[PDB]
């Protein structure tokens, strides 16, 4: 089975997230302020950088790719997957209001629901037989990536994301 | 009804959506949950 | 590695009238 | 869902099934002296002389379940019919017309081949048959499953089982 | 009997097992009667 | 086997476009100043105009023509609307939101989303419609392509091909 | 070479409400 | 595209075998005394010894693959694609009389039709993507054959294979 480690300081935000929700009965506000589309531009950016001023790891292109995939995966997820009951008629809500289709979930959702994500995600690259080799790289542009929104932990979750309606 | 069997029979390979290479899989809808 | 990336109906093997799914490996319970 | 009943005494054959391999630790000896073939030509048979004395006595469209029962079996058996153990006896056989892998239906047995009805709602569901060719498909697993379990006794002896 | 949408999970995909000869698939062929190259 | 009538004035503008293309060696200029997308997004509202003034008359239902349209030109352009002269352009057009290929859509126009209209029956033969819902999208594309007729004049000038 | 030999539902591309089908490269006519 | 040579021998008796059916009104008789399973069952044998003895074309397993291709593809392509107009009543009677189903034109049919196929393979390889490295290897084995075909066209290829009513 695949394995995927969250930060521990992005572990207790998933804590917190549920505590939210579920309990405190808050929801985060739609659409995000900053959303997930413009969360992965911004680490695209800072991981070039990070490549050519330092010291598969340092490969500009073979990130852009993951980001993609995340953003593909998490527009056909969260509906199914990333979703607490009480957050179910959020969607419906914010689903209904380019050719006047619905926008995906990418650019409404945020850092919260993304991170959630992670979680679910060795699940699913589960079913889809990666090749070893690809596999390990990918896996590691996940820790990267996790380490970088661990690093932006209080700019990406602010509390002030949460709602009572 | 006589037979099971009746060209329809031939297969059509559709095109994928693709994430990190691969194709995306089926996932039945389920409440999120944190694995502690 | 610098990628996770790398047109013809064909004949199934068909059982009961209709064309056999593709199985993952799996242990009988 | 798709749902297909197995008899009771069958049921409790399949639960004695288990037993015998992951605990008692035995093997089917292969190749069975009665296999899946045979099992399945004495049916079409019996069907043929129960229908002499609708869709149900359709001597024809008997012949098509049996048919595809085999090809579903040959396809399946390595892949979800086997149990942990099995799988060194399973990669022993096979090993061993024009000299190819004997197929699963020419090696196994009455035990294996209800292991398959366990399975078989699941891979039904995935091909997505029509209304009325279902049900008639459905009632000839059941007439097949009456007549597996009617003769219980002769398919399955405890001797098909070994422990080395 | 009307309509107003196009759209309805029966829309996912089944890979099915497919007849191999040299390794691959065998492909379609419509119904021809058969001739040669070189009349 | 389907069938989707092209309007003559169109089937002429089919033509041309080969002619200028295989023969008179000219290339659409790229991007199009007038792409895909907003060709489609005038469609959708000069059919509500349209509607002020149960089957077609459904607007919604005419939003998802014109996305289907979108996603199945920009999946089929660089496989089956291409000219072999034309190959070069693609090549290069592509390779120069996340810094991705921009998609067909917004870099093609007029000229090859009517090629589409040509190669669409047997693309929808492969997928399986309902009778209802094929019949309703058929004349989908009859509303359109009269669109595209009636302003002809607009969407194919003829100084959108190239010598260079 | 020693042989000419060498699972999942997945989701496809959808316009129109139907699966796109794959399609073989060809020259337009 | 692909091209498979067919030895002139061969060539010469596809031109005889037209002439026969649809100029003299001739059928080969079925089900042929030696049947395309038992003709190529010889032809592995033949290999298996020739291997061993002589001096990917040497590879035995390589040369079964092929054998076994070769029954499926005829079993499939027969009753579509290797027909003559003429022969089609033949076909239909002959399929109508292990559980009582179809016999496969494997076991009814000989050299005659086995033949014909060589004469549309290259346009049915096209259509499924072989590698390099395995065509190659295939397109030799079928010349083998071929030339196996040709070396004993006349045990193969009796003439009162032919028929009258």
């Amino acid at each position: 089975t695949i394995t995927i480690e969250i930060p521990e300081v992005l572990k207790k935000q998933l804590e917190d997230d549920c505590y939210y929700i579920n309990r405190r009965k808050r929801l985060v506000k739609l659409p995000c302020q900053t959303n997930i589309i413009t969360i992965l531009e911004s680490y695209v950016k800072h991981f070039a950088i990070n490549a050519a001023f330092s010291a598969a790891e340092k490969n500009v292109d073979l990130c852009k790719e993951m980001v993609d995939g995340l953003r593909i995966t998490f527009d056909y997820t969260l509906p199914l997957v990333l979703l607490y009951p009480y957050e179910q008629a959020q969607y419906k809500k914010v689903t209904s209001s380019e050719f006047d289709q619905p926008p995906p979930p990418s650019y409404i959702y945020g850092a919260q629901h993304l991170l959630r994500l992670f979680v679910k995600l060795p699940e699913i690259l589960g079913k889809m037989s990666f090749s070893e080799k690809n596999l390990k790289a990918l896996l590691k542009h996940f820790d990267l990536f996790l380490r970088f929104l661990a690093e932006y932990h209080d700019d990406f979750f602010p509390e002030s994301a949460y709602v009572a309606a | 009804v006589t037979s099971f069997f009746p060209e329809s029979l031939l297969i059509t390979p559709f095109l994928p959506v693709v994430a990190f290479g691969r194709p995306l899989p089926k996932l039945a809808p389920q409440n999120f949950e944190l694995p502690w």
